């Protein structure tokens, strides 16, 4: 209820959260399974994921699944490593508790491990050679760090996609980027393995009638939300009028406005023209004999997403119709479905940097979520590269040598702090122990084995063969962390504890 | 968590596997007038209500891709059920998991290595293709009761699917559902058949069948812009209510006359009136169509398939030379002389039950897409006990080469794969032990061929009695358990909302 | 574990059904209280009774309940000596299973019995040829003499007889349609009135101004619109006067008119009234046009009329007027409505042409349980000698098949080889029961009168069996009972498919 | 399951199987005593509390071998614990008792032919004999608890053994005890060796002594003496045997030295004035001796039984070629040099405890034997769970290759063998699984000399490690545990009384 002894319930409730996340680290990581009230059930590796609707069992678990999610951008892969960690910490914290240490100290001398650790991290590896120009090393980084999880099988394309296109953008803000401007549009239908780079955005692309061969030829693009197009309130409907005469003449005036929009649309310039609306199909295909694109369902926020992107403003009324204000797009593109069936519209301007999205083939709900899951991890992992191109040669590796100096420093401390920077050796060995104990190999001996390579000789890069390749070099198989994700993931899993034990009752 | 879910469906599963096995009962909640018997493990896999989320995951990963090949349901649920079963014993035995993934992925790629080796091709000849197909569909074909009646099916879809020699007419072939005469014989149809009434308001033998292929038909009415002069204002006129019928057809089937066509296929019935109406105008509507008409239409005489039918280029004139009808079972079936057979074909069953005809549809979808795989294929292996027995006894092999300790992984899936024959032998009442275990010395020895003969319970040399099942749906039935077995089993915890 | 509990406690359902009814078994019979959930009492020596109307739970009773139907839809009489030899063949089950032999095993075993006891019964029957009429009667006599219908089934068996020749020739092997030769009632009367009735007999008809009886009846099958549809209310605006619904009365009185113009280019003689939710609407203001210039209305139709009627006299079915031409007219010889012995409107048709020879029996009586009785009567008259024709060769009953077919299907097990061999022996001397059954209901010892029984089939006569109107063993008389040998085949064929469907049932599963 | 006990029995023993064993308590019984640690099962199953029939017998089966072989009793256990736990889960199975007997004793026939056939016959050679007799004496002595003087034990037995040549003899060694000191403390030497003080009143200088066993003494106040002889009765009889007795301390020279005489040995105690005459006549009797080497006596001296000298010339002189008597730092034990068998050697431990000796003279007892049937009868296997995984190889084969039920059985029993080695790991805190696998894996591929490295964890040719265990206990061990599980299994149920 209160007290020490309610700490430990705490730590009963992060203990559950953290022995159902040590099954779950690492490219071995035994996945779970999520289910919803309607029933729908989904695996994943992912700790993200996971912890994305994990629901409260007592309430701190709660607190420390929200803390960890809101990170979800700059940790990148290894959220369930924090997690494992922070639940390590605060076993061993209960260890220290038993031993009668207030809490606000060990979470004080974990803060110091903390800054220990950060101090030896960042001496712990070399750079990579430079991002932006050569990008083949960072290929290779690409191959070896995601492709290996849960894809089919690792292949160059989905890597090179996404450093080319964060190279578009990475470079402006002094070597930076905000995944505002890049984004994932999942759409099943297609062969896995074909996936298209999108310097622009996705939109589903209707003909009004497909009787004319899919082409483009776009110079600039007409950004409509106006009864230009015939509107209707999004209802099935087929028209009866008093005569065939009227309709025949309501035809007529709908052409005439047409053809005047026509010499609006071609005093401007803008040869593409699309629309929310669209009229019927045999004077919609009149109506490309005109040479304007005719379209119907397009999506509705997506019409101002890109108008707004395309430097346009959207046009709801004929009275706001200028000239000057459509949008300057640079092309537009046939992007083939997969299928033979259907293409959709990719609106886009190579020389602007802005808006350079992933456009993405699937074949089952789950496969597509854990293609967008892995796109994602490289998208944060390659943002984590081009901050900075240290390496943290994870893997295991990262924890046991940090671990290792903390150790080395935790008897040069005069207070008890020690005994807090032996707890936070003892919570990152817990990480390479974790990663050999959901894999088929015993925990302690290769763990321990790893250390001692460490200390009798003199490279801290000699980690666990999470992969279960014969070399055991993490340079050698080449899988690979991000200093900066590593420097998120300790300091993440500090401040995590440090709140944990802060907090004292109900 | 732990397999309990896993191993209870695979074991209310296992009774049915393969012919000669068990049947189970499906009765609806509530305590209502309504049950029904059925033996096709697919069928209590559709109608079972998954409590567990573990056996709703496994199933849903078997639908994917098991209903797909055929008759590898009752197969691969087990098999999976099977080896999620040895695996937690192993887990009990303190081997990890992820060890039991690695060894089974190995131990599946040898398995199946060593299938394609085992795998016979029998190409280029037509008789060993006659008789490998006729063998293949008694293996597929083997649910119905009466055996005469079951080379009646065997004959019939033999028949019916070689007739293609080309890439694949699944897409287009059928079985009709209409009931005929003795529940015992079989029939296919020369030009794909409809349960349409013919003679009595449209013409007999229609030369120049146009065959219009429409989809959004006259549930009542339709409509075209004229300027309706409609009598029915509002309530002070319902008794009006006919005024506007008329126009709403003929406003359309004039049009359509204009375009050249009175053979009107649709799924909708055209009612008696509107019958009165179709009739008079010198319209022949079709009340049903479908999907696969129009796709058996286009591939047998160039056509193509439409949608949204308003304008006449948006459908083909579909130029069937001639239409006529036939006098199978208790009905007028028109029946399209012009589409021969040959690039598709339709078959139809004569007999005057619902109920049998749906397990025997089931079995003639399994039996038309396995023909028409292996026919698009070439190879075959030696079926009933033989062949996944062979790739146990291979896992076995390669199995005691492994130093890791997913040896005893590999050893626990050889074993599991060893049990499927166990219940071949043990749902037909023989001993199932002594059987799998003189099969296992019959071709471990050599003697690839030995297989166990389900239809006396002794060791028979497969090579002579035919008895073969498809490579295809072996290798689909292997992987996909295989892949089924490692989803269920790396996870290992389960949370829910 | 499992599989044998759930096959257990399924046998055991199907036990208790088939025991619960044993006691209600062949002509002397012993009833039980219906447990339902009214309280009211059942008097019905029969089995049929119980089942048709017994609250099932188990599926077990389920399918007994679908075997004991199947049995009377086949054949009639037997329906409880097959649910009788289901529970004797699933205690046989039980003592197997027991013992751990496998379901599967047991269906095979029991196919192989069914097929030699099919062939064993086949071959002890008398071979009485059935083509002409002294033996049709002949089969009529001993099939109705053995029952208790017996004082009434004399004079309508000949006419019975005359209607199943009128179906077919009996050289022609296949069975006639039960549901063909339709039972109908005239209301009241005597008994010996009742009458066979060539063609049809018609509901009753509307007599306004119509005729009452037609020479050469240009019959038409009418469903179609009748008026101007008063669609849906009687008036359309204030009600102050029907101003505009004259305009639809009046094309009530003009329609009437059209349609009959329509008619008479065809001629339709009678009218089938459909109901008025099909219908728009049918009233004497209209039905007396109809009527008075030859358009007979005759009351409430149901589909089963109106597919006999197409089935006689070649209309075609109609849902609409325009198809009034000849394809929807009959034309019979005469018909006429006749009201001899008591009034009655019902309308007959006689002599109309007809690829099958429908023929349907009238049936009067001084009570309508009487008539009831009667048409039961005729009902399993037309069954027993349909699957006589149908089968020929009747057996003689009274368990005398059950001994002669246990004891040769024991000898068969004897010279049988394999694990099938003790599931015959056992399905042999479990189907036993039924003479023990006819035993315990006839007072005597029924262990010493099954052995009896077996001794006597053993070295000597095969058709000895225990008769239920004299009493105990009998070879001398011929005719104790007898029925069709379809019978005895139905009962087995039947009995055996559902036991071994048990067999092959597992693991019951809700949905 | 109704014999569960039998496993269990055996279960408690598998934790001290290895020489990297693990040891357990006997609690004595009651109070009023204490506890005791013990490593090896053998002092387990001596005086054990038993409490289910089928568990005693199991017992019995272990002191059997134990008489008849002498070291390994924990395999034998632990190997039928393994069998009989592998029998209950194939009864579960549903495999009948008697197949598993028949499938046992057919692998068992199996697995003993290949032992046979791979052990290694040393054969005809001196120096590489001389290496392999150290290495496999020191390897079978370290099974025990003891690890520091196994070698010069080792050492100082095959000594003996050379000197029989062949000749295996149990009691050339003569076995003395004497409490206190330390383990180094103990000492071998040539020759027959008392640990009594005899100092110069027999003297310790005397050459080819005629030896002699005599077990009456000079307190014993034997009658037989020349005078009169024994008599009941005191009226004139009362005690001349007094007078008489006067005669013998001159008789027991000069008779021996009419017959011949220039040394004598006697086993019991001489009074004062025979001890100073047989000092002047030369005579070297000893007080006391351990009477049960009576016949170690007879053999190495070449003495024989002098019948108490009741009649003093039924008996032949022995023989020697030295006497002496020396200070072993505080015993100064008599020196028999070169007794007519110059095989003879005396062993004495210098144990401050007695069950230390005890286990010791147990270790002397089991290498004199294993020397003996593996110099005579030259053979030893490749021990370490080499043998076992061979053998488990062996029985594997036959299991593939043989039809029948028998096939699951005896594939059982190979794996039950598995277990041993498996066992072995497992106490020595290995991955055990991994272990066994990947030796397993070795001998599949095919390694007849591969096992398991004790000292530390990992496979290894045990060629090169030297590692070994004699031929005949692995055998008898196997032998005797699979027909103890055999009479274990064949009984169904207990019945009490």
């Amino acid at each position: 209820l209160m007290g020490l002894e309610a700490l430990k319930s705490h730590i009963m409730a992060a203990k559950a959260v953290a022995n159902t996340m040590r099954t779950s680290l690492g490219p071995n990581g035994l996945d779970k399974m999520m289910v919803d009230k309607d029933g729908d059930v989904t695996v994943t590796n992912d700790g993200a994921t996971i912890l994305s609707m994990m629901d409260v069992d007592h309430q701190i678990a709660k607190l420390m699944v929200e803390l960890s999610k809101s990170q979800d951008d700059e940790i990148g892969d290894g959220t369930t490593g924090v997690v494992v960690l922070a639940g390590a910490l605060l076993e061993e914290a209960e260890q220290l508790l038993d031993r009668g240490i207030h809490p606000i100290r060990i979470a004080d001398g974990y803060e110091q491990a903390a800054r220990v650790a950060i101090e030896h991290l960042d001496k712990i590896s070399d750079s990579v050679l430079v991002d932006i120009k050569d990008t083949e090393p960072l290929i290779q980084t690409a191959k070896t760090t995601l492709g290996s999880k849960v894809v089919n099988s690792c292949h160059r394309q989905m890597a090179e996609i996404a450093v080319n296109a964060v190279l578009t953008v990475a470079d402006m803000e002094r070597r930076d980027v905000d995944f505002e401007l890049i984004k994932v549009e999942g759409k099943v239908g297609g062969r896995l393995e074909d996936t298209k780079l999108i310097k622009g955005v996705i939109v589903d692309k209707d003909f009004s009638h497909p009787q004319m061969p899919k082409k483009v030829e776009d110079a600039k693009i007409a950004i409509l939300t106006c009864p230009f197009e015939p509107p209707k309130p999004k209802t099935k409907h087929k028209l009866d009028v008093t005569s065939v005469e009227d309709y025949k003449a309501l035809q007529k005036y709908e052409k005439e406005k047409f053809e005047e929009m026509i010499q609006q649309i071609k005093e401007t310039g803008a040869n593409l023209a699309i629309c929310q609306w669209g009229f019927d199909d045999e004077a919609n295909h009149l109506l490309l004999q005109n040479n304007l694109p005719a379209v119907r369902w397009v999506g509705g926020p997506e019409i101002e997403l890109i108008a707004i992107a395309t430097g346009g403003r959207i046009v709801p009324r004929f009275s706001e119709l200028t000239a000057e204000k459509l949008g300057f797009a640079g092309l537009v593109q046939e992007i083939s479905f997969g299928t033979t069936k259907d293409k959709m519209l990719v609106i886009e301007q190579c020389k602007n940097s802005r808006a350079v999205t992933i456009f993405i083939r699937g074949g089952n709900k789950m496969i597509i979520e854990e293609a967008k899951r892995s796109l994602h991890d490289a998208l944060c992992v390659i943002r984590n590269l081009i901050r900075d191109n240290r390496v943290v040669y994870g893997g295991g590796a990262a924890e046991i040598s940090c671990a290792l100096a903390v150790s080395q420093e935790a008897d040069k401390c005069p207070t008890l702090e020690q005994y807090a920077m032996r707890a936070f050796a003892d919570a990152l060995e817990v990480i390479p122990m974790a990663l050999s104990e959901n894999s088929g190999m015993n925990p302690i001996q290769t763990m321990t084995e790893v250390r001692a390579r460490q200390v009798k000789e003199m490279n801290p890069a000699l980690g666990i063969d999470c992969l279960h390749k014969g070399t055991n070099d993490m340079k050698q198989q080449h899988v690979i962390e991000t200093l900066i994700g590593k420097k998120q993931q300790i300091s993440l899993a500090t401040q995590m504890v440090r709140m944990i034990l802060k907090i004292d009752d109900i | 968590t732990s397999f309990i879910g896993a191993i209870a469906i695979g074991d209310l599963v296992k009774s049915t596997l393969g012919p000669k096995g068990m049947d189970k009962i499906l009765l609806s909640s509530g305590r209502d007038a309504s049950l029904m018997v059925t033996n096709d493990g697919a069928t209590i896999l559709k109608n079972i209500g998954v409590d567990n989320p573990a056996a709703k995951v496994l199933v849903d990963m078997s639908r994917v891709q098991d209903d797909e090949v055929g008759d590898g349901t009752t197969s691969v649920t087990v098999l999976a059920a099977e080896l999620l079963r040895e695996a937690e014993s192993l887990i009990a035995k303190k081997i990890h998991p992820q060890t039991i993934i690695a060894g089974w992925r190995e131990a599946t790629k040898a398995a199946r290595e060593a299938l394609l080796s085992s795998a016979v091709d029998h190409g280029s000849d037509e008789v060993k293709f006659r008789q490998d197909l006729m063998n293949i569909a008694g293996t597929t074909l083997s649910s119905k009761l009466l055996t005469h009646h079951k080379d009646h099916f065997t004959k019939l879809a033999v028949e019916a699917v070689l007739r293609l020699k080309g890439s694949g007419n699944l897409e287009a072939i059928h079985i009709i559902k209409k009931l005929g005469g003795s529940l015992a014989d079989s029939y296919l149809d020369e030009g794909f058949l409809l349960d349409k009434k013919i003679g009595v308001n449209q013409p007999k033998r229609i030369e120049n069948a146009k065959i219009l292929i429409a989809n959004t038909g006259m549930d009542t009415d339709k409509i075209k812009i004229f300027g309706s002069r409609v009598r029915v204002d509002s309530t002070a006129k319902v008794a009006e209510i006919e005024h506007a019928e008329k126009e709403k057809m003929k406003e359309k089937v004039e049009r359509i006359l204009k375009h050249g066509i009175n053979c009107f296929i649709n799924r909708q019935l055209i009612y008696n009136y509107p019958e009165q109406l179709f009739g008079a105008a010198g319209v022949m509507a079709i009340e049903h169509a479908d999907f696969a008409g129009v796709e058996r239409l286009a591939l047998v005489t160039g056509g193509e398939i439409a949608s949204t039918f308003d304008h006449p280029e948006l459908v083909k004139l579909g130029s069937c030379k001639l239409i006529e009808e036939v006098m199978i079972g208790e009905d007028k079936l028109i029946h399209f002389s012009g589409v021969a057979l040959g690039e598709a074909c339709t078959i139809v069953l004569r007999g005057a039950t619902q109920q049998i005809l749906d397990e025997a549809e089931r079995s003639l979808h399994d039996a038309l897409c396995v023909l028409a795989q292996t026919v698009k294929d070439s190879r075959t292996v030696y079926g009933g006990g033989c062949s996944e027995m062979l790739m146990a006894h291979a896992v076995t092999q390669l199995a005691n080469r492994t130093p890791g300790k997913e040896a005893v992984a590999m050893e626990s899936y050889a074993k599991a794969l060893r049990m499927l024959p166990t219940i071949i032998a043990d749902n037909a009442g023989y001993d199932s032990a002594d059987l799998v275990a003189q099969l296992r010395a019959a071709h471990s020895e050599g003697n690839t061929t030995a297989g166990l003969d389900m239809r006396e319970g002794t060791i028979g040399d497969m090579a002579i009695l035919g008895i073969t099942e498809s490579f295809q749906v072996k290798r689909q039935v292997l992987l996909s358990a295989a892949e089924a077995a490692e989803v269920i089993l790396r996870v290992d915890n389960i949370i829910k909302a | 574990d499992k599989p044998a509990q759930i096959r257990f406690s399924n046998i055991s359902a199907a036990k208790a059904v088939a025991d619960a009814i044993r006691t209600s078994l062949g002509p002397k019979g012993m009833d039980k209280m219906i447990q339902d959930g009214k309280g009211d009492v059942t008097i019905t020596n029969d089995g049929a009774t119980i089942l048709k109307q017994m609250q099932v739970l188990h599926p077990a009773a389920r399918m007994l309940v679908e075997l004991s139907k199947a049995q009377d839809i086949e054949a009639g009489d037997g329906t409880t000596s097959v649910v009788i030899i289901a529970g004797s063949l699933l205690d046989s089950c039980t003592k197997l299973l027991q013992k751990g032999i496998h379901p599967t095993i047991i269906s095979e075993s029991f196919q192989k019995a069914l097929e030699k006891g099919i062939e064993i019964l086949t071959d002890m029957s008398r071979p009485v040829e059935l083509s002409d009429r002294e033996t049709l009667l002949n089969s009529a006599t001993t099939s109705l003499n053995s029952k208790v219908v017996s004082q009434y089934s004399s004079l309508l068996s000949p006419m019975s007889v005359n209607a199943v020749m009128k179906v077919i020739d009996p050289a022609t092997a296949t069975s006639v349609d039960l549901r063909d030769i339709k039972i109908v009632k005239k209301l009241g009367g005597t008994i010996d009135d009742c009458e066979l009735v060539e063609g049809l007999v018609l509901t009753q008809k509307v007599s306004n101004s119509g005729i009452t009886r037609v020479e050469k009846a240009k019959i038409g099958l009418i469903q179609f619109c009748l008026s101007a549809p008063k669609t849906d209310m009687d008036n359309q605006i204030v009600v102050s006067d029907y101003a505009q619904m004259d305009r639809v009365l009046r094309e009530e009185r003009a329609y009437i008119l059209n349609l009959v113009k329509q008619i008479k280019k065809t001629g339709c003689n009678v009218l089938l009234i459909q109901k008025s939710i099909l219908r728009d609407a049918l009233s004497d203001l209209a039905l007396h046009f109809l009527n008075k210039m030859k358009i007979m209305v005759i009351k409430d139709i149901e589909r089963e009329d109106i597919e006999f009627i197409c089935k006689t006299i070649g209309t075609k079915p109609v849902a609409h007027i325009d198809q009034f031409t000849a394809d929807m007219l009959g034309s019979a010889e005469l018909a006429e409505e006749v009201n001899l012995n008591g009034s009655g409107k019902l309308l007959k048709i006689t002599g109309c042409a007809s690829p099958g020879k429908t023929v349907t029996i009238v049936v009067r009586g001084s009570n309508k349980l009487v008539i009831e009785e009667a048409e039961r009567s005729i009902h399993d008259a037309l069954c027993v000698i349909r699957c006589l024709v149908k089968k020929r060769a009747l057996i003689a009953g009274g368990g005398a098949p059950e001994i002669e077919l246990a004891l040769r299907l024991t000898e068969y097990s004897r010279t049988l080889s394999g694990m099938e061999s003790y599931c015959v022996r056992a399905f042999a001397d479990a189907m036993e029961v039924i003479p023990s059954t006819l035993a315990e209901n006839a007072g005597l010892n029924p262990i010493s009168t099954v052995t009896e029984l077996r001794n006597r089939h053993a070295q000597g006569e095969k058709t000895a069996g225990i008769n239920v109107r004299k009493g105990g063993i009998s070879n001398i008389l011929e005719e104790l009972v007898v029925q069709p040998l379809l019978v005895s085949v139905s009962a087995l064929t039947l009995a055996t498919e559902t036991v071994r469907s048990i067999l092959k049932i597992d693991d019951v599963v809700n949905t």
